[PDB]
RNA sequence: GUGGGAGAGGGUGGUGGAAUUCCCGGAGUAGCGGUGAAAUGCGCAGAUACCGGGAGGAACGCCGAUGGCGAAGGCAGCCACCUGGUCCACCCGUGACGCUGAGGCGCGAAAGCGUGGGGAGCAAACCGGAUUAGAUACCCGGGUAGUCCACGCCCUAAACG
RNA sequence: CCGAGGGUAGGGCCCGUGACUGGGGCGAAGUCGUAACAAGGUAGCUGUACCGGAAGGUGCGGCUGGA
RNA sequence: CGCGGGGUGGAGCAGCCCGGUAGCUCGUCGGGCUCAUAACCCGAAGGUCGUCGGUUCAAAUCCGGCCCCCGCAACCA
RNA sequence: GCGGGGGGAACCUGGGGAACUGAAACAUCUCAGUACCCAGAGGAGAGGAAAGAGAAAUCGACUCCCUGAGUAGCGGCGAGC
RNA sequence: CGUGGUUCGUGGAGCCAUGGGGGAAUCUGGGCGGACCACCGCCUAAGGCUAAGUACUCCGGGUGACCGAUAGCGCACCAGU
RNA sequence: GGCGAGCUAGCCCUGGCCAGGGUGAAGCUGGGGUGAGACCCAGUGGAGGCCCGAACCGGUGGGGGAUGCAAACCCCUCGGA
RNA sequence: UGCGAAUGCCGGCAUGAGUAACGAUAAAGAGGGUGAGAAUCCCUCUCGCCGUAAGCCCAAGGGUUCCUACGCAAUGGUCGUCAGCGUAGGGUUAGGCGGGACCUAAGGUGAAGCCGAAAGGCGUAGCCGAAGGGCAGCCGGUUAAUAUUCCGGCCCUUCCCGCAGGUGCGAUGGGGGGACGCUCUAGGCUAGGGGGACCGGAGCCAUGGACGAGCCCGGCCAGAAGCGCAGGGUGGGAGGUAGGCAAAUCCGCCUCCCAACAAGCUCUGCGUGGUGGGGAAGCCCGUACGGGUGACAACCCCCCGAAGCCAGGGAGCCAAGAAAAGCCUCUAAGCACAACCUGCGGGAACCCGUACCGCAAACCGACACAGGUGGGCGGGUGCAAGAGCACUCAGGCGCGCGGGAGAACCCUCGCCAAGGAACUCUGCAAGUUGGCCCCGUAACUUCGGGAGAAGGGGUGCUCCCUGGGGUGAUGAGCCCCGGGGAGCCGCAGUGAACAGGCUCUGGCGACUGUUUACCAAAAACACAGCUCUCUGCGAACUCGUAAGAGGAGGUAUAGGGAGCGACGCUUGCCCGGUGCCGGAAGGUCAAGGGGAGGGGUGCAAGCCCCGAACCGAAGCCCCGGUGAACGGCGGCCGUAACUAUAACGGUCCUAAGGUAGCGAAAUUCCUUGUCGGGUAAGUUCCGACCUGCACGAAAAGCGUAACGACCGGAGCGCUGUCUCGGCGAGGGACCCGGUGAAAUUGAACUGGCCGUGAAGAUGCGGCCUACCCGUGGCAGGACGAAAAGACCCCGUGGAGCUUUACUGC
RNA sequence: CACCUCGAUGUCGGCUCGUCGCAUCCUGGGGCUGAAGAAGGUCCCAAGGGUUGGGCUGUUCGCCCAUUAAAGCGGCACGCG
């Protein structure tokens, strides 16, 4: 994994560049293409609600299959492996033998030319998704519904996974990536396999503008704020925070507390 | 040096325009004040 | 060559029990820990001792030896796959094809280093309690790197027979 | 044409010397402690690593040149 | 000059608020243990409280002055 | 089928509703239910025929003027209302 | 309970209104006369409409110890130009 | 209570632009090397908030201007390209 | 109801003043014309300027400025006979160009729906919305003024109707397609260009030579089908079928069978093509402008050659690169005497734009303003290349005051004896250097760099010989890249123009980047990268009363907040206080619950009112954790066998007493510390010492190659920076003609000194000096002008900002 | 000290340009000397003229280099924007 560059450019002394040889797809992707529209961190009045984003490449949304049970008991075939901008995993192409194709976020180990099948059924193998209850304990797992029925949540990102830790009831308990203990329904489905593509998160972005391909406009310090600004801003040379260290809005940023209290997930939830 | 004007009549009419004015209560006032006063032109042209 | 052996010899993947720690449940009360003796610490916010469940990492008790294997460093639960050396018998084949070996190349305990991970127990550094004239130690309570895995470095040693 | 050399520029090796600074050798009777030699009063040594006025201490592994 | 704190046996510190009898550690002295020193143990001595006035019955103690000391300040110019 | 819609100087009712200012500072208080914004009505609008007044065996819907009266009271018992 | 209205700024604070909770009765029922109780009175809430007397001045008219072209409306004039 | 993003700041959609030189990454190929490799050497290749420099975008230093040509300009110089 | 003041208001008219200025230093001269009047208008000649423009074409924007006739009051910075000006008349022609009776993008709007006191917010579909997608016209002639619009020639599109032939026809539904990045790029063309000894052409031989394979001018354009050349796109057949929200024979998927190729089929570019059309120099004609001839004009070879076309071409790369319609296919109801398809034929084809300016005198800048303004074309020669530089084509301009003079002084520019930074805060500025080819090139380094390091040599023209390419026949020609040899001239050969001065050594920042539009570009911000922290997803967080939305069609390898800021080596101790985190106990605690017990009133039943214990959240208290959380990290006294110093000790305090590293520093007061270095001489600078007023480890510590219009210090080179000035150029200044401002202004008949005076007198005193009035000059004074001091205070004036100020939300 | 100036009297240093004072740095003339000569010392007269170039610092000033007859001190809004 992971392209080096010699450095004949500072920054592609330290540039770190993924992988691509899992991928099969060359450029084109399936006409299970769709139009994103970029927001620049703007809500549906004009206002900035989600600051410094921006600019950066144009991306085609790939529509990608969160739920596995409407295909439950039809296998396919691994079509291609490709690469996906709206995440950090790359999807797998499956043509169903029903002849219809779907994206799926690819996982670890997953070959082009595998069968793949979801269902209450099916061998515990990776790319098969199944309820949890049926899923042995232990097994380690990406792409879980919390609740049933409602899609994939958990662990879809490059290289995370779950594992199965127990039964209580109608509910699993899992190890989410995390590391938080939670229970969920059994009923829920689940892929068995870690993500994958799990070196994403050796890539040494080593430039600026390589942020600012990935829509990430500069981020800027309170510290270099005035008061009007920011809790930060002020004071002559440097100078430390002067208080408890905040948001702009003015909340304390180190060790407070913002999950709320009273939340009903709180039943289902055991740790960290 | 580039100046504050940079007349485009779509942007005109877009922004003073006649309609533009009667969709907002704030812009219907616009007519009915400039109307009472015996504005020639309720609205650039 | 052929036919046979013994072996913690190496690599990869699996896998088992005991114990420690932490958590959950139970029962149960006034101390527990620790030492030369204590104190720190822990404990009526229910500790210790006891039982049931669970999680997680490390190391493999008896066998076990004054034993075996490897060139050395080293190598110890059980299972399989891949794999090195080695010895015996038969006396079949080649026909000196040998020894050694400056350079080179490779391996090389522990600690250390980089990038990830993993972290139960241990434990440099560090804190605290004792001791002492002092105690930056020896004993006690804590405790972070590290110890563990992968990849890549470092090349050292009472690396000794 | 070549040519002694002079000039101009840039390298290399060597010697001398330099505020200061690092250790080292030596020096009849200085100061601090006691690490080692006798379980040297915590067996000693050891590669390393961290720490400490100083000898050293501690960790991990090794040696017996110890019980 | 300004403001706050201080000055007490040989050293370093309490006591001063709240008037009446100066304490602590070390040091010093005499003894003990040791072959001896150090550690340790049993005894002891040592200060008029910076200084000069004042208040009171009585002043280290409360007040004033002077004297040294430590800290802070000295900005707009 | 019938209606609605939008406009109108000011005036009107209803929904909302400030500050400067005053208090010789300023918070309650004042400015003021003002300004203003919004809805609606009309030539007016509102209100109206007592579950009223309030000390007289009292008066009789509502509105408007005079008066009661700067009274009764209200009030960081202040400014002032 | 929380507030608004009233002269009433939490005051002895009723009355009228009502965002929240509980939540009746039909004349021997209910509301009110300034906390509350008695007595003695007043009135009949939780449906609706109702001229006139009132406000205003785009508009027409009549008057002025109103102005007379720097005044009087911003405009006596092809000015909201 | 309204009017403003035709200036300026950011973002969104959709187009356009960047003379000409220079340097020579990986990869590929070949050759060497090895037990197999790492690797080395060539040729090829044509990377880069890479170099020089117009357009374009700037605004570094100095001079001039200062009732200006100009309510920010002109000359020389200079940064990115 | 009386004005002299309010930096009053409105108007008028003065002063300054015939003063400054008349708007780029590209530049003018003369002859003729016209007219009352001519530097300024017209025409000729000559001269100068632009030419990747200062020429031409398009889009904005402007809106009659267009063309012409008559005209000069005003507008025009002068003049005006002219005009972008007055009056009047004329002038813009489209089925194919643009836009609309087509599509969708952001966004907007919005049946459904949701929210909101009202106003109104939101929102699926739909709808609107283009400089994107889709769509059929090319060449030439014509007008004073329009032309892909009129005309001429050659082509094409859609609707309607009919004929013929074909076929299950049929859609807003299903499917295909449309349909996509960046960089590099092949082959073949085209635009465009150069050359020709070949073809066409009026003429020309000057001034010493040339009648010549002389000079000069020109040698194309458009074009259906067909056909060539180059390219784009694309498999064909069968069987199965549960997917594409009905149904499909379509598409998808599995199987088999032939092609693997453009072979075919199709589509586009280019070439050729019936026809049509242009067609120079020069001479002549009167225009203000064009027209005749040249003419039956020629109309052809070679070469260069796109960034354009063939086009959905190819390759590589990561940051992964619209949509919908047109279009084709599939079926659905339906209809199959319909319908659709193909061909041909007749008809039918609407609205708006169309003048003119358009890098500017017509747009944005109050101006005929040296500013700003998107797209395309942009010729030739040379210089390595080029859109660069110089000169030039076509085309366009000499900038709407001029004439003279030849002072100071100013600006822009040229040169300079000897010296060479002595100048100065500082080499500021200006010099030097400068392009290409070759030789060559250090510390250090992250191995790329540093590097154009540094320092050098070459460079023109002539003749000779000779190598490789491209296109062509392997050939010549033409074109490209060279190699060797002998010579020639000058001061000089990148002969002009465009074109780095270099080195050593610190600080800060890793870097490219960003910024205070208009006094700061930096050491500030950002930046990759490190840490902490929050967030299990209807996530945290942000905006909104809400609905909603961003986050994100993301999911802990993710998202938010915070600090630090490549990289290297590191980042110590304190948890007492504050913050956050944990803690089912205990303490305190609001409403509420609870009512012991008391009260008002009533004859009483009762109504009414207080009300203790007790039970009651969060919060605080309390217990504990926490340092890349806010933060903090001692004092006095002694002590070594010279002295000094103090490894050592004593004692007071603390939550703990600053570790490594660094240190007179972007920090050091004393201070120009002391020593060393560099200098003839060094408050700066470099190195070091440590007595750190008052460094110190993620408001990071100490370093670091490379980078920098940052800031410091030193050398070389070279200089007008200077010793120290001089001369010269042009534009102003001066003079004459034309036009003609401004701040300011109590009035003025406005001298020096020494005094006096509200303390700095033209104005008062005393003396002295002094005929009236100007022009060019200098700036000492009128406490000169400007701006109701920006500092300072004052005001119970304001506003931004802060917090453990108060009070709220 | 707070008197003119806060409806503005621009502030250090440099440069340029000076002019004045004399408490004289030099040159001229003198007295005294603990003045042999030369060279000094001190004090008197004297303002005519003169009174250097560099290093360092923003500096005034000062220190230093090299010289000199000497390297004068003051004032003029700390002379002069
Ligand atoms: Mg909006
Ligand atoms: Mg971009
Ligand atoms: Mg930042
Ligand atoms: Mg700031
Ligand atoms: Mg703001
Ligand atoms: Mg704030
Ligand atoms: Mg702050
Ligand atoms: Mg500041
Ligand atoms: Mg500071
Ligand atoms: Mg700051
Ligand atoms: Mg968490
Ligand atoms: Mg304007
Ligand atoms: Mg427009
Ligand atoms: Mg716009
Ligand atoms: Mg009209
Ligand atoms: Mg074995
Ligand atoms: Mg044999
Ligand atoms: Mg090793
Ligand atoms: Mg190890
Ligand atoms: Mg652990
Ligand atoms: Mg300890
Ligand atoms: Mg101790
Ligand atoms: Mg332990
Ligand atoms: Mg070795
Ligand atoms: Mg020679
Ligand atoms: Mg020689
Ligand atoms: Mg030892
Ligand atoms: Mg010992
Ligand atoms: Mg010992
Ligand atoms: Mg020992
Ligand atoms: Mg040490
Ligand atoms: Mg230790
Ligand atoms: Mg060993
Ligand atoms: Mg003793
Ligand atoms: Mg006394
Ligand atoms: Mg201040
Ligand atoms: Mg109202
Ligand atoms: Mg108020
Ligand atoms: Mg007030
Ligand atoms: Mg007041
Ligand atoms: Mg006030
Ligand atoms: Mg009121
Ligand atoms: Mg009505
Ligand atoms: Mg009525
Ligand atoms: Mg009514
Ligand atoms: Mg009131
Ligand atoms: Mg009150
Ligand atoms: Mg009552
Ligand atoms: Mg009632
Ligand atoms: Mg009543
Ligand atoms: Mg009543
Ligand atoms: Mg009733
Ligand atoms: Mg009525
Ligand atoms: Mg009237
Ligand atoms: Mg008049
Ligand atoms: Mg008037
Ligand atoms: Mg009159
Ligand atoms: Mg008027
Ligand atoms: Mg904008
Ligand atoms: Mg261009
Ligand atoms: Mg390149
Ligand atoms: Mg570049
Ligand atoms: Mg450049
Ligand atoms: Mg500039
Ligand atoms: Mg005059
Ligand atoms: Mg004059
Ligand atoms: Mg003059
Ligand atoms: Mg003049
Ligand atoms: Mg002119
Ligand atoms: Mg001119
Ligand atoms: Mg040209
Ligand atoms: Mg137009
Ligand atoms: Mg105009
Ligand atoms: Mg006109
Ligand atoms: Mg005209
Ligand atoms: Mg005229
Ligand atoms: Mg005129
Ligand atoms: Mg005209
Ligand atoms: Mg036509
Ligand atoms: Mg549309
Ligand atoms: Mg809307
Ligand atoms: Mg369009
Ligand atoms: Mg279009
Ligand atoms: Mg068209
Ligand atoms: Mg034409
Ligand atoms: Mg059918
Ligand atoms: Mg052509
Ligand atoms: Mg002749
Ligand atoms: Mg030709
Ligand atoms: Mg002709
Ligand atoms: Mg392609
Ligand atoms: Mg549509
Ligand atoms: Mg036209
Ligand atoms: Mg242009
Ligand atoms: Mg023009
Ligand atoms: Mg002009
Ligand atoms: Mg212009
Ligand atoms: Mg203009
Ligand atoms: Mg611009
Ligand atoms: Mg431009
Ligand atoms: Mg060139
Ligand atoms: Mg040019
Ligand atoms: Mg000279
Ligand atoms: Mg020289
Ligand atoms: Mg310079
Ligand atoms: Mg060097
Ligand atoms: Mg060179
Ligand atoms: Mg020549
Ligand atoms: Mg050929
Ligand atoms: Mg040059
Ligand atoms: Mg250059
Ligand atoms: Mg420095
Ligand atoms: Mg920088
Ligand atoms: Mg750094
Ligand atoms: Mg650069
Ligand atoms: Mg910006
Ligand atoms: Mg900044
Ligand atoms: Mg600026
Ligand atoms: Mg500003
Ligand atoms: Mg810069
Ligand atoms: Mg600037
Ligand atoms: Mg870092
Ligand atoms: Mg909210
Ligand atoms: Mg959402
Ligand atoms: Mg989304
Ligand atoms: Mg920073
Ligand atoms: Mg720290
Ligand atoms: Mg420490
Ligand atoms: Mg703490
Ligand atoms: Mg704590
Ligand atoms: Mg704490
Ligand atoms: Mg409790
Ligand atoms: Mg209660
Ligand atoms: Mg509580
Ligand atoms: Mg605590
Ligand atoms: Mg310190
Ligand atoms: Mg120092
Ligand atoms: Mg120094
Ligand atoms: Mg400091
Ligand atoms: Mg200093
Ligand atoms: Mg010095
Ligand atoms: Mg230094
Ligand atoms: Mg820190
Ligand atoms: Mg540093
Ligand atoms: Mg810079
Ligand atoms: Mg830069
Ligand atoms: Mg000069
Ligand atoms: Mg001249
Ligand atoms: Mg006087
Ligand atoms: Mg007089
Ligand atoms: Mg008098
Ligand atoms: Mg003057
Ligand atoms: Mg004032
Ligand atoms: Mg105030
Ligand atoms: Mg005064
Ligand atoms: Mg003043
Ligand atoms: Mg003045
Ligand atoms: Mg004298
Ligand atoms: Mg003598
Ligand atoms: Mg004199
Ligand atoms: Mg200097
Ligand atoms: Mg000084
Ligand atoms: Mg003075
Ligand atoms: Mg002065
Ligand atoms: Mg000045």
């Amino acid at each position: 994994a992971v392209k080096k560059f010699k450095p004949y450019t500072p920054s592609r002394r330290f540039m770190t560049v993924a992988d691509f040889s899992e991928i099969t797809k060359t450029e084109p992707e399936k006409s299970l293409v769709k139009p994103l529209k970029k927001t620049g961190g703007r809500n549906n009045q004009g206002r900035i609600t989600v600051r410094f984003r921006g600019g950066g490449h144009k991306r085609l949304y790939r529509i990608i299959d969160f739920k596995r049970w409407d295909k439950v008991g039809i296998p396919a075939k691994v079509a291609a492996i490709e690469y996906d901008p709206n995440r950090s995993a790359r999807i797998a192409l499956l043509h169903y033998v029903d002849g219809e194709k779907r994206y799926i976020i690819a996982p670890d180990g997953l070959q082009v030319g595998q069968q793949v099948v979801a269902g209450p059924d099916a061998p515990i193998q990776v790319g098969n998704a199944l309820p949890l209850r049926f899923i042995p304990v232990g097994t380690v797992v990406h792409a879980v519904e919390l609740e049933p029925k409602k899609g994939a949540k958990l662990a879809r990102a490059a290289g995370t996974s779950a594992q199965i830790q127990g039964r209580e009831g109608d509910y699993v308990i899992l190890r989410l990536p995390s590391g938080e203990l939670r229970k969920v329904h059994g009923e829920c489905y689940a892929t068995v396999g870690a993500v994958g593509n799990a070196d994403h998160k050796n890539i040494v972005l080593g430039k600026a503008g390589r942020s600012r391909w990935l829509g990430r406009r500069p981020h800027v310090r309170g510290a270099a704020m005035n008061p009007v600004d920011h809790p930060h801003g002020g004071g002559e040379g440097r100078a430390p925070r002067g208080r408890p260290p905040a948001s702009p809005w003015g909340w304390q940023t180190k060790g407070l507390k913002t999950r709320k209290r009273r939340k009903p997930s709180s039943r289902f939830i055991i740790a960290r | 040096m580039k100046r504050t004007w940079q007349p485009n009549r779509r942007k005109r009419a877009k922004t003073h325009g006649f309609r533009a004015r009667m969709r907002t209560p704030g812009g219907r006032k616009v007519l009915k004040r400039r109307r009472q006063k015996g504005r020639w032109r309720l609205t650039p042209a």
